[PDB]
């Protein structure tokens, strides 16, 4: 489909591991912090380097019902000295560009060709919507037809300090079908 | 930590029907794809087909379309690969295993034995066995028809057992592998090392490429101590 | 070392024009968007304008829409507003704050600008003893508070407000455990455990508000320690 041949990458490919070697029964999962409509994934203290690092946080977002509004905050390099220095998310170009599993890897989507009607606002506050500014947005439909997961990745694994290791942040959006 | 049970043996009629069931304990079973491989008596690894249970739709193997249905029970994390026109060739041990976030079926069932009685990637594998001593340096090479980049697993199978997985991403071990183990390799040609021969090694091995469905593997490696 | 340095303050007849500069140092400047915000002698915070990292959405408030323009360079790590047909109203000092998760985490001290010749709603007073837990009450609508976080900012008299919670509950670091948000439908709340003088000093909280497209603060309340 054009517009996707423009927009998304067809050569990237991940996994939800990453580099990290640890197997999802291993992983940190927790459930996002849902307040009203409101569901947030916030990795401002998660990803910090420790001495166990490289660990893999997944925050898992769970959506059976109409117009949630996800909101997901990765620390930026800079914000504290030394502890995001090598911070990376994926996609570069979230929420617009998503990952979905295909096969048994990750691998680029358009989210607005995934979740029809969905909205992505151009703003977040006063802030651009997207993970160089630290936080994405996307409100979801009042329905959904068929389930859908797709994936964010928030990755301090690769910053060092001392000999700690930062932690790999995971999203999962797992969205039920709702409203018939 | 993670565990595959699967259904009991069965013996079929030409002609009939099979369903191997596959209980998911521990992890997360939703959102990871359960793979179906097969392995006839005394031959290699043969990728059926897999499915991800949040689609509800499966994959298949040319070889097996229209005749093997892969299914997913989420209330019961278990899945299901049904088998239909059986011959006395589909005679195999069924094995399911899952991927588990880093791309390669990293846990196994116990394998099902079914007996019948009334442009995919090419896997080259050399040598076809290998006789050493204790002590010694194995090397096990492993050619694939087109480029998988780093996409490649090595697993050890012993006799009766299911595959083990060793190396994956063409040289990162798995946890509680031996340092005496190394992969190497990139693009079309990988090799396994055993840097020092321990009791414990001597086995079957496979390499198999997981870039792309179908998933691939060797004719495998039988190492065997010598005289 | 997160800086902002203002400049260009100053007299202005009523009717004139003046350009407030900001240079910021300490951080990745164009990873951040900016914010004016100014408040009148006396009186409350009032949010100006917002600019984005890559200057592609601009934002204003009303009081100033038509008259005020804001812009930025990256290369000078420079924000700016120009400031045209100046009025009475427009006296205040000028803040630059950088933006934050939440509210405006980093402000500078302010540019003083004189030209002579909807709302969150706070509870005027706060009182409380040393060690005792006061409560700061905040209440709004559904286009801010209803669906947005609350933040809380502390401002003693000549300096620039300091962000104290925001995203509801989160505490900037260097902010003691005993000062703790809440937030429930239209109304939050902060809470001061074991006040000490160090608190007397007014208290403003923030938050988003979709119909306005910009920040709205409550008018402010003064902690006594008694």
């Amino acid at each position: 489909g054009v517009d996707e041949l423009d927009k998304i990458d067809l050569s990237y490919e991940t996994t939800e591991s990453g580099d990290t070697a640890v197997s999802e029964d291993s992983y940190d999962k927790y459930a996002s912090q849902n307040t009203n409509k409101e569901y947030v994934c916030d990795f401002t203290d998660q990803l910090k380097p420790t001495e166990s690092g490289p660990k893999v946080k997944k925050c898992e977002v769970k959506v059976n019902e109409p117009l949630i509004k996800v909101k997901i905050i990765c620390p930026l390099k800079g914000s504290v000295e030394k502890l995001y220095d090598n911070i990376e998310y994926v996609p570069k170009k979230s929420p617009y560009v998503v990952l979905t599993k295909e096969e048994t890897k990750l691998k680029e989507k358009l989210l607005s060709k995934l979740i029809y009607g969905l909205l992505i606002s151009p703003t977040v506050n006063e802030k651009e919507n997207n993970f160089k500014e630290g936080v994405i947005e996307f409100t979801l439909p009042p329905v959904v037809h068929k389930a859908t997961v797709f994936y964010f990745i928030c990755d301090n694994s690769k910053t060092e300090d001392d000999n700690k290791k930062g932690n790999r942040g995971i999203v999962e959006v797992y969205v039920e079908p709702y409203g018939n | 930590q993670v565990q595959l049970v699967q259904s009991g043996a069965e013996v079929k009629k030409p002609g009939s029907s099979v369903k191997v069931s596959c209980k998911v304990s521990g992890g997360t079973f939703n959102t990871y794809a359960i793979i179906w491989v097969r392995q006839a008596p005394g031959q290699g690894l043969e990728w059926m087909g897999a499915i991800i249970p949040f689609q509800d739709r499966g994959q298949y193997a040319q070889k097996f379309q229209g005749r093997v249905t892969i299914t997913a029970d989420k209330s019961t994390s278990t899945a299901y690969m049904e088998l239909s026109s059986l011959r006395s060739e589909d005679t195999a041990v069924y094995y399911c295993a899952k991927e588990s976030g880093r791309a390669v079926a990293d846990r196994w069932g116990q394998g099902t034995l079914v007996t019948v009685s009334s442009s995919d990637i090419v896997m080259t594998q050399s040598p076809a066995s290998l006789a050493l001593s204790l002590g010694e340096r194995a090397t096990l090479y492993c050619r694939a028809s087109h480029s998988i980049s780093s996409w490649l697993a090595w697993y050890q199978q012993k006799p009766g057992k299911a595959p083990k997985l060793l190396i994956y991403k063409a040289s990162t071990l798995e946890s509680g592998v031996p340092s005496r183990f190394s992969g190497s390799g990139s693009g079309t040609e990988f090799t396994l090392t055993i840097s020092s021969l321990q009791p414990d090694d001597f086995a079957t091995y496979y390499c198999q490429q997981y870039k792309s469905y179908p998933w691939t593997f060797g004719q495998g490696t039988k190492l065997e101590i010598k005289r | 070392e997160v800086q902002l340095v203002e400049s260009g303050g100053g007299l202005v007849k009523p009717g004139g024009s003046l350009r407030l500069s900001c240079t910021a140092s300490g951080f990745p400047f164009t990873s951040y968007s900016m914010n004016w915000v100014r408040q009148a002698p006396g009186k409350g915070l009032e949010w100006v304008s917002s600019i984005t990292s890559s200057s592609a959405y601009v934002k204003y408030a009303d009081s100033v829409k038509g008259r005020f323009t804001i812009s930025r360079d990256n290369a000078k790590n420079l924000l700016s507003l120009q400031m045209n047909s100046l009025r009475v109203g427009d006296t205040a000092v000028y803040y630059c704050a950088r933006a934050g998760v939440g509210a405006p985490d980093y402000w500078g001290q302010g540019a003083q600008v004189t030209v002579s010749s909807s709302v969150l709603t706070q509870p005027p007073s706060a009182s409380g003893t040393p060690g005792q837990r006061v409560t700061i009450s905040c209440s709004g609508r559904s286009s801010n508070l209803g669906s947005n976080t609350v933040n809380w900012y502390q401002q003693v008299p000549g300096t620039a407000p300091k962000l104290l919670i925001y995203l509801k509950n989160q505490r900037p670091s260097g902010v003691p455990d005993r000062f703790s948000g809440s937030q429930s439908g239209t109304s939050a709340s902060l809470a001061i455990s074991g006040l000490q003088s160090d608190d007397d000093a007014d208290y403003y909280c923030a938050a988003w508000d979709d119909n306005l497209d910009g920040w709205v603060f409550g008018g402010g309340t003064k902690l006594t320690v008694l």
